[PDB]
Order: C-alpha cells, then sequence, then structure tokens
C-alpha cells in the first residue's frame, strides 16, 4: 500500500497567521489527493480534492498544493474555529490510505487559569472513597502543574488530569485533577490542598479546604 | 439534507460478534458507493469496507478481512458490517461514509458508533456534587466509576451549555472510567438559580438527574 505521512505531527499558530500542513507519499499519486478536518468529536468533514480544488462550501482561506509525493495544506489567516486534526489522503490506486494527521493548535495570548477545589461528598463518603476534585479553568497555554498535598505532603501516583480539547470560541484549555483516597485515609487528615503552576500566575495558586471545617 | 446515521455499537466479548447499521437519506442511496471508516481512541482514520452501489462486489483490507461483511438494503435505505471474531483492537468509532459521485473521497459521514471489544463488565456510574464554594462560582457533577462509554451530560436540560466543561472519560487502575462535568456560573445566582446535571450511562442503563447546591454548612 502506498504510505501517506504528515510531516508536523502538531502546529501551533497564532490565529492570523499562516499554517502550512505537510503530506507525503511513498510513491506517485499524481494529484489524487484529499484534505480532511476532524474537530473533536466530529466526523471528518472534506475540505480539498485533486490535490488543490476545494470542496464546495470550504472557505478560500483553505487551499492545497503538490503533485507526484509532496502535497500541502495552507491555511492563510487561521481562524480559532479552525482547531483541528487534518488528515489527507490518497486515491490513485487501490487501496486507497490515510496519513496520520496533524493537529492545529491556536496559539492565543497567555490566560491564566482559575482555580477551584472541591471536597468530597458525604454521600461518596459513605460508599468508603474520597474523591478530591480540583479545576483549572480556561487557561492558555495548555502546559500546567497541579500539585496535591495532604497535610503537607506531597501526593504522587494517587491522582489523574483530564484535560479538554482546545475550545472553538476561545482556544483556551480546562483540566480536572482528582484525588482519590480511602474513607479511612481521608479522615485521618485535615489540610487537603491543589497547588496550580502556570506561566500566566506570577506564582503558584493554592487552593485548600480543611476537612470538617466550613 | 443528507443525513448517515449508524447504530448498534456497543460492547462485546473478544471472540464474539456485532453488526452495525447506517441509515441514509436525503439522497438516492443506490446511487453511491459506500464505505465503512474506523479509528480507534486517539488514532488515525482507518477504511474498513467498501461496497459498490447494486451490492455485487465488496473489498476489505487485510487488517480485517476474513471476519467483517459490508452489505446494503437498497430498498429501504441501509448500510451493514457485520464483524465477527472481534479482537481488542477492534475497539473504535466506526462511521458510515458516502464516496463522491465521480471520484474517490469521502464526501459526507455518520456521526459515528462506538464498538468495545472487552471482558470487562458492564458498570453504571454514581453522580456525586462538585458543591460550589464560598465574581464567578464554579459547580459540577462527578460521574464515577463506569464502563464500557460513553456517558452524556448535559445541564438543566440542554438550557444552560455557556461556560459548561465536560472532561473526558479517564480510564481509572480499576478498570472503570471517572469523569466531572463543571459548570461556571455567577455567584449571585447560588441561591436563586437551580443547577441539575442530566447523566445517562446508555450501556448500563443508568439515567440520573442530579441537582447541585452549595453545602449547608
Amino acid at each position: 500500500e502506498i504510505v501517506m505521512t504528515q510531516s508536523p505531527a502538531t502546529l501551533s499558530v497564532s490565529p492570523g497567521e499562516r499554517a502550512t500542513l505537510s503530506c507525503k507519499a511513498s510513491q506517485d499519486v499524481g494529484t489524487s489527493v484529499a484534505w480532511y478536518q476532524q474537530k473533536p468529536g466530529q466526523a471528518p468533514r472534506l475540505l480539498i480534492y485533486w490535490a488543490s480544488a476545494r470542496h464546495t462550501g470550504i472557505p478560500a482561506r483553505f487551499s492545497g498544493s503538490g503533485s507526484g509525493t509532496e502535497f500541502t495544506l495552507t491555511i492563510s489567516s487561521l481562524q480559532s474555529e479552525d482547531f483541528a486534526v487534518y488528515y489527507c489522503q490518497q486515491y490513485s490506486s487501490y487501496p486507497l490510505t490515510f496519513g496520520g494527521g496533524t493537529k492545529v493548535e491556536i496559539k492565543r495570548t497567555v490566560a491564566a487559569p482559575s482555580v477551584f477545589i472541591f471536597p468530597p461528598s458525604d454521600e461518596q463518603l459513605k460508599s468508603g472513597t474520597a474523591s478530591v476534585v480540583c479545576l483549572l479553568n480556561n487557561f492558555y497555554p495548555r502546559e500546567a502543574k497541579v500539585q496535591w498535598k495532604v497535610d503537607n505532603a506531597l501526593q504522587s501516583g494517587n491522582s489523574q488530569e483530564s484535560v479538554t480539547e482546545q475550545d472553538s470560541k476561545d482556544s483556551t484549555y480546562s483540566l480536572s485533577s482528582t484525588l482519590t483516597l480511602s474513607k479511612a485515609d481521608y479522615e485521618k487528615h485535615k489540610v487537603y490542598a491543589c497547588e496550580v503552576t502556570h506561566q500566566g500566575l506570577s506564582s503558584p495558586v493554592t487552593k485548600s479546604f480543611n476537612r470538617g471545617e466550613c | 439534507e443528507v443525513q448517515l446515521v449508524e447504530s448498534g455499537g456497543g460492547l462485546v466479548q473478544p471472540g464474539g460478534s456485532l453488526r452495525l447499521s447506517c441509515a441514509a437519506s436525503g439522497f438516492t442511496f443506490s446511487d453511491y458507493y459506500m464505505y465503512w471508516v474506523r479509528q480507534a481512541p486517539g488514532k488515525g482514520l482507518e477504511w474498513v469496507a467498501y461496497i459498490t452501489k447494486g451490492g455485487g462486489s465488496t473489498y476489505y483490507p487485510d487488517s480485517v478481512k476474513g471476519r467483517f461483511t459490508i452489505s446494503r438494503d437498497n430498498a429501504k435505505n441501509t448500510l451493514y458490517l457485520q464483524m465477527n471474531s472481534l479482537r481488542a483492537e477492534d475497539t473504535a468509532v466506526y462511521y458510515c461514509a458516502r464516496q463522491t459521485n465521480y471520484d474517490f473521497t469521502m464526501d459526507y459521514w455518520g456521526q459515528g458508533t462506538l464498538v468495545t471489544v472487552s471482558s470487562a463488565s458492564t458498570k453504571g456510574p454514581s453522580v456525586f456534587p462538585l458543591a460550589p464554594s464560598s465574581g464567578t462560582a464554579a459547580l459540577g457533577c462527578l460521574v464515577k466509576d463506569y464502563f464500557p462509554e460513553p456517558v452524556t451530560v448535559s445541564w438543566n436540560s440542554g438550557a444552560l451549555t455557556s461556560g459548561v466543561h465536560t472532561f473526558p472519560a479517564v480510564l481509572q487502575s480499576s478498570g472503570l472510567y471517572s469523569l466531572s462535568s463543571v459548570v461556571t456560573v455567577p455567584s449571585s445566582s447560588l441561591g436563586t438559580q437551580t443547577y441539575i446535571c442530566n447523566v445517562n450511562h446508555k450501556p448500563s442503563n443508568t439515567k440520573v438527574d442530579k441537582k447541585v447546591e452549595p453545602k449547608s454548612c
């Protein structure tokens, strides 16, 4: 089969600036190459066909070029709604194949997270487990450090993080970190704290609560 | 409008069988060649089955040939994928896709249906409050300990959408998923506005409405 290789696995481009994506074929595929846009949670959408023909209803800022083995998708003035994974595809000969995709992030200005901490609910505690949740809301860039402390001890290995996909509308990320303890362990300690390090904060932000206090 | 609606995806034992269906509307079905394309979680696109207009011939890649059968019924607007001898690596979202007339591209896709191949048991979530604390306040619901994916979360029956973040599920070491859904709202609303998260885990037949409010102190 003809292998399609997409060069930068990721791209981070400021809004209004030009994004250039590369797709390389292992053999000649002429101009029988298409490009698809796939936003998180959605099906792919045909963008470009015949290497350079814009599909109907696709905005003019999307253009394709190339022939033979080297192809290029250019987004001339990257808009925030263009956050997506972009896939190329050859149909020069059977079997049709896809490239591995290039993920395009919008490089907006730095935004500090708003931080919130949530104690475990009384209802969960009846189950024998305590989940403590730390939320970092609407920040950029994606890189952030979240540290849990329980009565001054850094907790490691007993939390998990989830990060949203970049928000189309404001180009930010949000992040949840969940610290899980047994009820027995939870009730043995007093001070629960989430400390957040991020480029948009002049120094780390701590949100904390004392178990059993309000 | 052209529309493709997939159905039939669910949780199946390794070695088992599943049949997917795709309902087509808004175009003359028998005029078009059709695809099934799948996408493993966090991975790329892989076509897995192709059928001609009249259904006379079928084609599959090696990863799948001998196990999948694509078929169609032009009289009742439907594409099928029969999947046998399923393996863990067949776990994916499966898309129905129409081939562009007089070309080889895919110009319309369904929303996809998730197929999970696993020996893990179906289990519905518990839903716990993330209560707003002591401007902008945040609150949410913790949707914990369920399998398989997916779960849906809305707020106030869909009336509250602004400021909502429903996080991607993360697999816990128990083999169960958990996620939170949060929303930021005006602090001034906390006494007055009701906030309810509507959780539906269709695989386990688990529907929950959870009202989330400041904790009495």
